[PDB]
């Protein structure tokens, strides 16, 4: 099936863990797998329905990674007169996309907070 | 030929202006303004020092914490991460409950000179920039 | 009987939740928590400073200005000066464009103890208060 | 009619100033006036056309005072839990109410930042 202690849905195998990291240390943490693995992505309703189903037991109501991380970073910015968007001066900022242990509601998070997170490869 | 309230640099005409809107409040706010301005775009260095000097010089302004320019993303999704970590793009989204930060702002504890994406709907006071007729 | 994420103090339960919410979002956010929360009521001293205590503990809080509260004007005018310097009442208003400050804070800078009135569109984090069942 | 330098509107007196003071300075300072007076009221939209007309041409387009001060202050203010406001801790903090010397629209504004004003009396 999955190995041990992992979980199938639909063609890949699913892991909760309860260990607040930030999203880098996260997303590293799933490369590390033996398996080697990813922040979980949803690709449907359902499929995020089955991850809450995980990660309530114990992870619930944590914040939990999952795969989404620059997400205002490219974007089609542009300047209200028209202007060429030519030089740039940004902060030092980045942001991160987790979800409740508990619901299917996505939130925006600083990419250096602590959540936990679920592991994701394909069978 | 700037207005009293405008201070002139460069060939164009700036105000910062300590009531409190919504980025598109603000933007049509500025473009209701004399010949019709805008919320200013900073397009170098020396015009990014003078904004910043021009804000904190403004003295209702206040202790605020961040001053709306005219910087949006356009976007085109609701969020610009265009794949997941594995590879794949996205195309469920749940960002029903979730505001956006696609709107760019000067901020008082980066001294007003570096850009923050910020959330749109939040009311802040602003900088209009105009060419003047 | 406190759940995990809450906070116990003096028999109530408390969280602060980083999400943005207008202070009608959070409300209605934290009535549907649980048995049914509310934003935080201060009702004491010793709850002020639990509260302020909570939110200073909250890593993702962040450098954060605002945090919402229970406290709300009920108004009942959309100003509340009942009368002018010169002893008449106001009866003409043009608040068309203005927005109320209404709604009741926690602040970054005087310690998230002392109370705010700030505009209630504005999204912020909050912190919610239960009676456990 | 009106002391020279002053203008009647409906049996009231109004001058403009244009001389950046606080709320309270300048409430203070129509209070001074040799027939005292307050900070110009609007008791209606005419009213409030008369006056822009007034700073228009001097005071434009500057904040300028009208007699509204502490105006977030005797809201009636509770508890969404509905526990008794018994116990209060407020700063430190007072707002007042100006118009834009162009407009009609009323702006709220620390009442000790600098605006200029008009004052108003009965003749
Ligand atoms: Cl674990
Ligand atoms: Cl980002
Ligand atoms: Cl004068
Ligand atoms: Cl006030
Ligand atoms: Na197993
Ligand atoms: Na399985
Ligand atoms: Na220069
Ligand atoms: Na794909
Ligand atoms: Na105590
Ligand atoms: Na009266
Ligand atoms: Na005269
Ligand atoms: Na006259």
């Amino acid at each position: 099936d999955c190995p041990s202690g992992w979980s199938s849905y639909e063609g890949h195998c699913y892991k909760p863990f309860n260990e607040p990291k930030n999203w880098a240390d996260a997303e590293r943490f799933c490369k590390l797998q033996p398996k080697h693995s990813h922040l979980v992505s949803f690709q449907s309703a359902e499929e995020a329905d089955f991850v809450v189903k995980l990660t309530r037991p114990r992870l619930k109501a944590n914040l939990v990674w999952m795969g989404l991380s620059n997400i205002w970073h490219g974007c089609n910015w542009q300047w209200s007169d028209g202007a060429r968007l030519n030089y740039k001066d940004w902060q030092e900022q980045s942001e991160c996309l987790a979800f409740r242990g508990v619901h299917t509601e996505w939130l925006n998070m600083d990419c250096s907070s602590t959540c936990s997170f679920v592991c994701k490869f394909k069978a | 030929d700037c207005d009293f309230g405008w201070s002139p640099y460069d060939q164009h005409c700036y105000q910062a202006f300590n009531e409190q809107k919504t980025w598109d409040e603000a933007e049509k706010f500025c473009r209701a303004q004399e010949n019709g301005a805008h919320l200013a775009s900073i397009e170098s260095n020396g015009e990014a020092d003078f904004v910043s000097w021009l804000i904190s010089q403004k003295d209702e302004l206040a202790d605020e914490d961040y001053v709306w320019i005219g910087l949006r993303a356009q976007n085109k999704e609701q969020q610009c991460s265009s794949e997941w970590s594995d590879g794949s793009s996205v195309s469920y989204e749940n960002l029903i409950d979730l505001h956006t930060k696609k709107c760019g702002a000067l901020e008082k504890l980066t001294g007003f000179r570096k850009w923050v994406n910020y959330y749109c709907e939040q009311m802040h006071a602003f900088v209009c920039k105009l060419l003047p007729y």
